[PDB]
C-alpha cells in the first residue's frame, strides 16, 4: 500500500525537512558512543511516504484526541530512528516498535533533536553499529530515520534528570 | 506496550539538567503517529 516519492533538493519541502534535521543536532553526554561523533549530516535522499490506509488511521485517531482536548490535537513533527524503519513505512507503528524498557514506560519514542533519534538507528544504545563495519560512528554506511507527524493530545509532563 | 497516564494521550520527557537538550515524547498507540518523511543520510566526520 505504501509508495515513496523522492523530493528534489530544489523543492521547498526538501529544504525545510533538511533544515529541521541539521539544525537540531546537539552534542550527547556519551561523547558519541551510541550514535557517532558529528556536528552535521550528509543528506542523500528525502522521500515522502504515501499510504492511504495508514494516513486515514492517523487522522481518525487525531480527531478523537482533538475532541478529548479542547479541539487541540497538539500535533508535532518529530524524529524516530529504528532498525525497523522499513517495516514502519509499510505497516505503520505498532507495539513491535515499542521501547519496552524506556525511561517513560513501554511506548513509541520520538525526539526534537535529530541526533537523539540517530542514537537508535542501529538499535538501543547504537546496538553494535553499522551492519558492514560494526561501527556506531560509521561515516560510510547509509542511515535512515523518520521525520513523523505525531499527535500528543494532553501530554503528561515528566521532568527528567537528563 | 503500556498505557498513557490516566487522562493523558502521551508523555513529554523534558530534560531538567542539560539546558541544551530538547524534549523527547512517548505515545502508547501506533495510530498516533504517521511516518511522513524517510531520510537517507550519512553522519559527517568533523574537520
Ligand atoms: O527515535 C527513537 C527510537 C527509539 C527506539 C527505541 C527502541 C526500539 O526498539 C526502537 C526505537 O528510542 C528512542 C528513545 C528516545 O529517548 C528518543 C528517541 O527519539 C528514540
Ligand atoms: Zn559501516
Amino acid at each position: 500500500g505504501t509508495i515513496l516519492i523522492d523530493l528534489s533538493p530544489d523543492d521547498k519541502e526538501f529544504q525545510s525537512v533538511e533544515e529541521e534535521m541539521q539544525s537540531t543536532v546537539r552534542e550527547h553526554r556519551d561523547g558519541g558512543h551510541a550514535g557517532g561523533i558529528f556536528n552535521r549530516y550528509n543528506i542523500l535522499k528525502i522521500q515522502k511516504v504515501c499510504n492511504k490506509k495508514l494516513w486515514e488511521r492517523y487522522t481518525h485517531r487525531r480527531k478523537e484526541v482533538s475532541e478529548e482536548n479542547h479541539n487541540h490535537a497538539n500535533e508535532r513533527m518529530l524524529f524516530h530512528g529504528s532498525p525497523f524503519v522499513n517495516a514502519i513505512i509499510h505497516k505503520g507503528f505498532d507495539e513491535r516498535h515499542a521501547y519496552i524498557g524506556g525511561m517513560f514506560g513501554a511506548g513509541i519514542y520520538f525526539a526534537e533533536n535529530s541526533s537523539k533519534s540517530n542514537q537508535y538507528v542501529y538499535g538501543i544504545g547504537g546496538g553494535t553499529g553499522c551492519p558492514v563495519h560494526k561501527d556506531r560512528s560509521c561515516y560510510i554506511c547509509h542511515r535512515q530515520l523518520l521525520f513523523c507527524r505525531v499527535t500528543l493530545g494532553k501530554s503528561f509532563l515528566q521532568f527528567s534528570a537528563m | 506496550m503500556a498505557h498513557s497516564p490516566p487522562g493523558h494521550h502521551s508523555v513529554t520527557g523534558r530534560p531538567s539538567v542539560n539546558g541544551l537538550a530538547l524534549a523527547e515524547y512517548v505515545i502508547y498507540r501506533g495510530e498516533q503517529a504517521y511516518p511522513e518523511y524517510l531520510i537517507t543520510y550519512q553522519i559527517m566526520r568533523p574537520e
